[PDB]
């Protein structure tokens, strides 16, 4: 028990439309994460973090999507307004 | 012949005024029977007046109850004093 | 004084053995 499962979290498009994350796919101590700091083995203590019970209360489940000698590398670009 | 009775009751009237001598539950324990007082717990199972041997009316007031509950010497005990520190 | 039923206080003999002193287990959100 008192394990956390090693999948099932995808909040990544409310991330997309978070406003302040940078990311221009979409429009319409002191640190953030622990990344450099331990927890003393105790789960509770990512919940004091913003961004990551930001993701624990409005993440959601996902299924995981299931599946030349010389590159000629052409860049795409990609414009498609969309609601 | 029962277990679970309750034996322990309160008086509905807060008089916790004058009592802080008493058992309370944190009101105060009202049980249903008395105490039971106990001189010494350790019995000298050996010592003549409790033993009775059948060998040779005859009074005896014996200073207090302290000599039937196995007490060591104050000599010993500065001896393990000294022994503490 | 004398018409003053007393409080009885139950045990309940399951509280007087193990009870120890759930969101705090990360697993249920």
């Amino acid at each position: 028990n008192q394990l956390i499962p090693q999948a099932y979290i995808s909040n990544f498009h409310n991330r997309l439309t978070n406003e302040d994350d940078g990311i221009p796919i979409f429009t319409m101590g002191n640190a953030v994460l622990p990344d450099l700091q331990d927890q003393h083995h105790n789960p509770f203590n990512i919940l004091r973090y913003p961004k990551i019970r930001d993701t624990f209360i409005n993440g959601k489940v996902v299924s995981p999507y299931r599946l030349s000698g010389e590159a000629i590398m052409i860049p795409i670009t990609l414009d498609i307004e969309h609601m | 012949i029962m277990i679970d009775a309750a034996s322990s009751f309160v008086l509905p009237i807060s008089i916790t005024k004058n009592v802080d001598v008493l058992q309370r539950t944190d009101e105060i324990l009202w049980f249903r029977g008395p105490s039971v007082i106990v001189n010494e717990r350790i019995i000298n199972s050996g010592d003549p007046h409790l033993s009775l041997p059948l060998n040779r009316n005859e009074k005896e007031s014996l200073p207090g109850p302290f000599v039937l509950g196995l007490r060591p010497s104050a000599k010993f005990t500065a001896h393990r004093l000294s022994m503490l520190r | 004084f004398e018409t003053m039923v007393a409080n009885p206080i139950k045990v309940s003999r399951l509280q007087s053995n193990g009870v120890l002193t759930i969101h705090y287990s990360l697993a249920n959100f």
